[PDB]
DNA sequence: CATCACATCATCAATGTCACATCATCAATG
DNA sequence: CATTGATGATGTGACATTGATGATGTGATG
């Protein structure tokens, strides 16, 4: 009994600066009662939950983010390498109501124009977020997408419990024919998941398109303590980081230089994106009796995994759930949190 | 505020060696593991029976030395039962030391035992939502050469920092080794909020224990005491192998990179970069 | 009130139930009644006794009543016995009542089908934001020496006539003029009541009123806001279009029964339409602190959340002093409004 | 409360000595410590070299400063160390004899006392006696707050409780109700009551037969751990035998009868140290054992019981017949006013059904904590954490019923100066010895800490 | 140590201005007064004087539940 | 112990007590 | 200044109340 992806493919080239942009609905829709709070104020919820997922996991890439109401779009952050600005923009939106409907030409035409100063590493990606039944487009529809589209820009879109297949023909269209990118949901624990996958980067069978370095350099942190001065804020520092050669003071961030335009990480984002470049092969649930290892766990010590043969009960789950290329066990808590926090197969980084 | 002790102390005999050959041999690491069961039970006694643990890296792997795997299937009563156990551990495991064993001398296995470690703490404290653990850990070594700078194990090592990071723990560091700042660990205890202590061998080290590592388990409001400064100018080019300044970073590889770079498929991944951006960047 | 608006026309159903001399018996259609004649036994017209014995002739197929709790069931037993009907319906207006006897009129008419239900009529769209208020109006030591006078209930609006009281309702009406919100003023006295309205001095509503003008006061409630306060007399109660409540103020607190002012408030609190406020309908009960009436107050509050609505205090007014009209905050002026109100 | 703790400082130094002379005792006490200082401690207690306090000045950065004072000002209190102005300076160090059992202890010390016990076949299983010693315990809890017969055949207990004017009846006619003594008795419940009758048996028996230090060493090693074999037969002075004994009667002694065992370490004396979950013929229901039911709506709604503690639900309420799983009881004004004619502040009691009935409102705290912490400032109002509701109409009640407010203590004088009284002034809206004062009288009726911190400043 | 033993009452100026009629009444057993908020009784007499406080105020009030 | 006799308790029913209910009278309306 | 009408006025119905007087319990007793 398990429904798990068979071939989990991950060792290739994913999206990893990805110019990310929700877009929000804030119309009469949102309100309706069919959510336990509602729509609106749980979105605005789990969208904040996501500013904190995303910028935690893709640490290195940048974000706006834009609503709609009154058959009309509205950004609500400029391009912020900040999350806490993200963050009280929505509490500033939770407060404001939904009215009226989305334009949602009026926002991919906004997002468009957004994106544009986005080189060719930093990658585009909008990310729809819909509970309305209908739309109110200024402008032709099916052009924009064609503009869109052939600008190189997917998108991800999370209806609500309906269908609409102009978003599956547009996601088809973005993501170059095919197609997984119209999830909708019919539960909110649905909901949350939707959102944490939509964090990863996302590779299908990639384009292979134009593979670019990009230079940057790292700042250091600062010793005089009184010294405060500021170049990115223009206000007191009492210290932090200098850019490379530019040699500005850095309020802490790990923003792109702002003065001769550099990018300023230490490494730790890299490793980030590495814990994305090369994840593990499953852990596979050893056979029920043929299995027959030492009756504990290896990464953590848990010795329990069968009561031997209660006729039903011990004859279920001979939960062993060991890695493959190391085969070396970890229970059932341990493998869920392996494979989710530190993937870090020590088994099998163990040799 | 009850709190978990995760010591890593590593017992390679190799490290080991290196301790007596360094030096005179006046003094085993018998002294570090003397000095290590009375600060454990130092911080057993500080507060009210908060659970600790000790795992070590053999030549050829690692077992959970404190936690007493099942294996059957004074003072306080209990700091007598914990370090004996842990005496009949340690002995029996160098019956685990031998020609075989001095065999495995391919990797360092700290990197998987520290993530192990943090693998049970975090099944303690997921376990554990009653009483909920403020924990930290602490690593060990009697550093050595022969490998200057073995950086097979350093990404993981970059893992296992995010993990602690991620799970707000504090990891504190003593190295008793040669004159080398272990810039993996050095950086490692910088970010992730530890100590740095780079030592000598025969100094009785209850004093640096009993004051530099007491200081996380619920404080840290005290002045921390690090090394000297603990510079982010990070790992080398992968070719040149001179420890690179101002980044020449290739790809989705992340190969990082000099001057060099071979005007294509850069020398970690077999992928290609137009010669005319290749001529953007040597427009410098 | 309804019925012109609803899908009759007038002209059949004669209002001489007991009230008029009207058209009996020529109604080609129902009757509009109630029960002051049917049986109340001061039948002195016979056009009177002729609607009766004229309710007998044809046989009723239907009957609507409404409320016939507080009168004796005795009279309307009477009367049925003498329609020779074969079916009613009965409108409850309290769950155990005094024609509750031997025969409750229930299996007279017929089972209980529905029941009502406030927490389910004021918490959506109907009567929702629902919250209640009891302000403790500061004491002075002229209520107290009141209080040791007399222990008679002429301390009643003694301690009702507070001018800190008018005080905090005058910041209530300038905040929900302020805020746009419609204030009710419930207050049985007359004499109190009219030096406030005076000393408020909007267009307001008192007892003893010829009524065009309460019209005036409705709409230009329900419509105007530079007149934002009206006053409730126990005059309105009953039956009145019970105004629907943004802003409850409630001063007379006897109001015996408990039930009485139950039926008072599920009126006041009529279905409001107005959502702006986090909670659009507020209840005030202006009580005096350190008074005869805190039992009495401490008894209101715990009815109230006996059935369902919001309540708090909030005895720590913004500026209580800093409000204009600080009529008679002096206790000395108070000490005189207490006199008037041993006069009144 | 009266703080075992200052009841130990309480003792002149010499006698302090008297006990550090067991390490065992030592430990004891460094374990009620606050970690500022219990760190500090650690750290001084090998570096063999007094040191000046500006070093533990330095030690704390911004604020805490406040933790560092009550560290120093507590250790002071029960003198563990010596302050020395020997160049000047304050030369701090400990009492070696503190230290150096603490030491010993650190590495395999000399206290024997500290293992008096024997590892011997101990044949007390968890269960083993165990419901036995909640039994007597129940029965004692029972007897005092009056049970259907108040059973306690401890004349020597009772005399212990009586002495102290613990729990308030006509005495002489036999009366002992829960007095101001006896709801607080009410209100402590483990470690409370606990500690509270530890210091009844230190005042019953602290002048003939003491042996103070000796009686403490037995206290200390009923704290620390199971005696198990050869604890009653060897380890144990004869005047700390009769006080184990004695606490064997008490409860305290989880030993076999026959007077002829090793010590039998009841949980009691365990948890007496431990302050962790407290529950200690052949039966036991936990952990939902203890029963209530406390909700916004002011009324008992009661699934599981106690019947001691239905007994303390009973005393704060009214009551007219016991039922299947619940009992006849509504909250109301004057169900609280009953505890009130006692005096029983209703102020403990709030905190209490916040410890106490939970065992019933675990959905009910769940739901009314919500762990509204981290969203106390995110969403500002906090979420019935805890009901307010019951709290405001319980203290309003109070209040209501606070129209002849009492004052405890007395009325302080002899005040002449602005400075000093300033001084006090500020330090008593510190440690909070002030309800109310004035200057201007030169007046205020409040307990002795202000006097007693100005009495000691001035003095020594 | 200074001080004098007592129970210290303290309420609005106009309760204890009653609590001191009625103790003026029932032999004036409060010890002292230290302002218009604060008096000095003894534990041997308050009981009864929240006794006949309770006796006067009632025959004032009578609470009719009305 | 069976008997009668005073002795408090029960029950119809007047008393009054108020409350609705049509009729009278100033006074605006046209 | 006729008229009609809104609103007080005082007639009358209906039931709470209190009380006078029988009822039956019980003591005294021959
Ligand atoms: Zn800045
Ligand atoms: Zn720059
Ligand atoms: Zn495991
Ligand atoms: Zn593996
Ligand atoms: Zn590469």
């Amino acid at each position: 009994k398990k429904r798990t992806a068979k071939k989990n493919i991950t060792p290739y080239q994913r999206g990893i600066i990805r110019s990310l942009i929700l877009t929000l609905d804030c119309s009469e829709a949102m309100l309706e009662k069919d959510l336990r709070p509602n729509r609106h104020a749980m979105i605005i919820q789990y969208a904040i939950d996501f500013v904190h997922e995303f910028f935690d996991q893709n640490p290195i890439s940048q974000m706006g983010i834009i609503i709609m109401r009154n058959g009309l779009a509205q950004l609500v952050s400029q391009v912020s390498g900040n999350p806490q600005d993200h963050i009280d923009a929505l509490k500033s939106i939770r407060k404001q109501e939904p009215k009226g409907n989305p334009s949602l030409q009026n926002a991919l035409e906004m997002a468009r124009g957004l994106l544009l100063p986005v080189p060719a590493h930093c990658t585009r990606e909008v990310l729809i977020v819909f509970g309305s039944l209908s739309t109110t487009d200024p402008g032709d529809i099916h052009q924009t997408i064609d503009s869109l589209v052939s600008e190189k820009i997917r998108v991800k879109v999370l209806g609500l419990s309906a269908q609409v297949a102009i978003c599956k023909e547009l996601c088809k269209a973005t993501n170059y024919g095919d197609e997984s990118f119209y999830k909708i949901l019919l539960d909110e624990t649905h909901l949350k998941e939707l959102f944490n996958e939509a964090v990863t980067p996302l590779p299908v069978n990639k384009i292979n398109k134009g593979f670019t370095l990009v230079k940057m350099g790292f700042p250091t942190r600062i010793f005089e303590d009184t010294p405060t001065f500021c170049s990115c804020h223009s206000k007191l520092v009492y210290g932090g980081y200098f850019c490379p050669n530019c040699h500005s003071k850095v309020c802490s961030l790990p923003t792109v230089c702002p003065c001769c335009d550099l990018m300023l990480i230490l490494s730790t984002h890299l490793a980030r994106s590495y814990h994305h470049l090369m994840p593990l092969k499953t852990f596979a649930e050893v056979p029920t009796t043929e299995k027959f290892r030492s009756e504990d766990c290896f990464s953590c010590q848990s010795r329990f995994p069968x009561x031997x043969x209660x006729x039903x009960x011990x004859x279920x789950x001979x939960s062993r759930y060991r890695c493959e290329d190391c085969k070396q066990e970890f229970c059932v808590d341990c493998d869920v949190f392996i494979h989710e926090i530190l993937h870090n197969c020590p088994g099998c980084e163990s040799k | 505020s009850p709190s978990l002790l995760t010591v890593i102390i590593e017992i390679a005999p190799k490290l080991w060696t290196t301790f007596d050959e360094e030096g005179n041999e006046k003094g085993s690491i018998i002294k570090v593991l003397e000095a290590l069961i009375v600060f454990l039970n130092a911080h057993l006694a500080f507060n009210s029976a908060n659970k600790v643990a000790v795992i070590a890296a053999y030549s050829q792997g690692i077992k959970y030395l404190y936690p007493e795997s099942t294996s059957a299937l004074x003072x306080y009563r209990r700091f007598r039962n914990v370090d004996e156990t842990l005496v009949e551990e340690i002995y029996k495991l160098f019956e685990l030391e031998k020609k075989q064993i001095e065999q495995n001398s391919q990797r360092s296995t700290l990197a998987g035992a520290m993530s192990a470690g943090l693998t049970y703490v975090n099944r303690i404290s997921k376990e554990s939502v009653t009483t909920s653990l403020k924990s930290r850990l602490l690593v060990l070594t009697c550093g050595s050469g022969s490998s200057k700078d073995e950086i097979f194990q350093y990404i993981p090592i970059m893992n296992c920092i995010f993990s602690a990071t991620k799970m707000k723990c504090p990891i504190d560091v003593v190295k008793i080794g040669g004159s080398k700042e272990s810039t993996f660990l050095q950086q490692t205890t910088d970010a992730t909020n530890g100590v740095y202590l780079h030592v000598e061998s025969t100094e009785g080290l209850i004093q640096y224990l009993a004051t530099a590592m007491f200081i996380d388990p619920s404080l840290r409001p005290i002045i921390v005491k690090p090394n000297h400064g603990s510079v982010d100018f990070r790992t080398s080019c992968y070719l040149t192998g001179r420890v690179v300044a101002v980044g020449f970073i290739c790809s989705v590889c992340l190969c990082v990179l000099s001057i060099i770079p071979p005007g294509n498929k850069c020398p970690a991944c077999d992928s290609q970069f137009d010669e005319h951006v290749i001529a953007k960047l040597k427009r410098k | 009130q309804f019925l012109q608006w609803c899908t009759l026309q007038p002209e059949n159903c004669a209002v001489f139930t007991s009230d008029n001399k009207e058209m009996f018996q020529t109604e080609s259609g129902l009757v509009v009644s109630t029960y002051s004649m049917v049986a109340n036994t001061r039948n002195r017209s016979h056009d009177s006794q002729k609607v009766m014995d004229f309710l007998t002739g044809r046989e009723w197929g239907f009957i609507i009543l409404d409320e016939v709790h507080v009168v004796p069931a005795a009279m309307f037993r009477r009367v049925v016995s003498t329609i020779a009907a074969h079916a009613k319906l009965g409108l409850t207006a309290t769950l155990v009542r005094e024609d509750d006897k031997i025969g409750d009129l229930n299996f007279l008419i017929g089972p209980k089908l529905y029941e009502a239900n406030w927490m389910e009529l004021s918490q959506k769209g109907h009567i929702a934001n629902v919250q209640c208020a009891e302000v403790w109006c500061p004491m002075t030591a002229e209520f107290y020496q009141e209080y040791l006078r007399e222990t008679a209930r002429k301390r009643m609006l003694l301690y009702i006539m507070n001018p800190t009281k008018f005080q905090a309702c005058q910041f209530l009406i300038q905040y929900h003029e302020r805020r746009g919100d419609k204030i009710i003023v419930f207050s049985d006295n007359v004499y109190a009541l009219q030096e406030y309205a005076l000393k408020m001095g909007k267009p307001f509503i008192y007892g003893s009123t010829p009524q065009q003008e309460r019209m005036n006061i409705l709409q230009n409630f329900q419509y105007n806001d530079q007149i934002n306060t009206i006053f409730l007399s126990k005059v309105g109660d009953t039956s009145i279009d019970l105004p629907e409540a943004t802003c409850l103020i409630q001063i007379s607190s006897h109001y015996g029964s408990r039930r009485q002012e139950a039926q008072r408030l599920g009126r006041i609190l009529r279905a409001k339409r107005r959502n702006d406020e986090g909670f659009n309908a507020f209840f005030y009960s202006l009580v005096s602190k350190d008074t005869q009436e805190m039992y009495y107050s401490t008894k209101r509050q715990a009815f109230l959340v006996d059935q369902g609505y919001a309540f708090k205090v909030i005895t720590h007014l913004h500026g209580m002093e800093n409000i204009p009209n600080l009529a008679y905050a002096s206790p000395r002026e108070r000490r005189e409004l207490l006199q008037e109100v041993l006069l009144k | 409360k009266h703080s075992v703790t200052q009841y130990l400082e309480e003792i002149p130094q010499q006698v302090q000595n008297r006990l550090y002379t067991s390490p065992a005792t030592c430990l004891a006490i460094y374990r009620i410590l606050p970690p500022l200082a219990k760190f500090f401690i650690m750290a001084m207690v090998f570096n063999e070299n007094e040191v000046p306090l500006l070093d533990l000045d330095k030690w704390v950065n911004s604020n805490g400063k406040l933790q560092f004072q009550n560290a120093i000002k507590s250790m002071k209190s029960l003198h563990l160390l010596i302050p020395n102005k020997s160049s000047g300076t304050l030369m701090i160090n400990l009492n070696p004899t503190f230290k150096i059992s603490l030491r010993n202890a650190l590495t395999g010390g000399e206290v024997q006392n500290s293992f008096g016990v024997v590892v011997e076949e101990n044949v007390v299983s968890l269960d083993l006696l165990d419901e036995y010693s909640a039994n007597k315990w129940e029965t004692i809890l029972h007897f005092m707050v009056g049970t259907p017969l108040a059973k306690i055949p401890s004349e020597k207990v009772l005399n212990l409780l009586k002495h102290s004017k613990l729990m308030e009846e006509v005495n002489s006619t036999g009366e002992f109700k829960i007095t101001n003594e006896g709801f607080q008795f009410l209100l402590q419940e483990i470690n409370s009551q606990l500690w509270t009758l530890l210091l009844q048996y230190l005042k019953m028996i602290e002048t003939s037969k003491m042996d103070l230090v000796d009686v403490l060493h037995f206290i200390f090693m009923l704290g620390a751990l199971e005696v198990g074999k050869a604890y009653k037969i060897d380890a144990l002075s004869e005047t700390q035998r009769i006080m184990l004994q004695d606490m064997r009667d008490y409860g305290l002694v989880f030993q076999k009868h026959s007077n002829d065992s090793i010590f039998y370490p009841t949980k009691l004396a365990l948890m007496l140290t431990s302050d962790t979950k407290t529950i200690r013929g052949l039966k036991n229901q936990d952990i939902p054992d203890g029963s209530l039911i406390v909700e916004t709506n002011f009324k008992i709604y009661s699934y599981s019981n106690s019947p001691l503690q239905i007994a303390v639900l009973s005393l704060f309420v009214h009551l007219k017949a016991r039922f299947v799983n619940m009992v006849l009881g509504q909250i109301t004004r004057e169900s609280i006013r009953r505890a009130l004619t006692n005096g029983i502040t209703a102020d403990q009691i709030i905190a209490y059904l916040e410890t106490h009935a939970h065992p019933q409102m675990r959905r009910l705290a769940e739901e009314k904590l919500e762990k509204k912490l981290e969203l106390d400032p995110n969403c500002k109002e906090p979420l019935q954490v805890l009901p307010p509701t019951v709290v405001d109409q319980i203290r309003l009640w109070q209040l209501e019923l606070d129209r002849v407010i009492t004052y405890e203590g007395s009325l302080y004088s002899d005040f002449e100066t602005s400075q000093e009284y300033n001084l006090l002034s500020k330090y008593a809206q510190d440690i909070g010895v002030l309800l109310w004062k004035d200057d201007k009288k030169k007046k205020f009726f409040i307990s002795k800490e202000g006097n007693s911190q100005v009495l000691d400043f001035a003095k020594r | 140590a200074r001080a004098r033993k007592g129970a210290l009452v303290q309420c609005d100026p106009s309760i204890k201005a009653l609590i001191l009629q009625i103790d003026a009444k029932m032999s004036d057993i409060v010890l002292e007064e230290l302002d218009d908020t604060h008096l000095l009784v003894n534990p041997s007499k308050v009981e009864f004087v929240k006794h006949e406080l309770n006796r006067l105020l009632s025959k004032n009030i009578y609470n009719p539940m009305d």
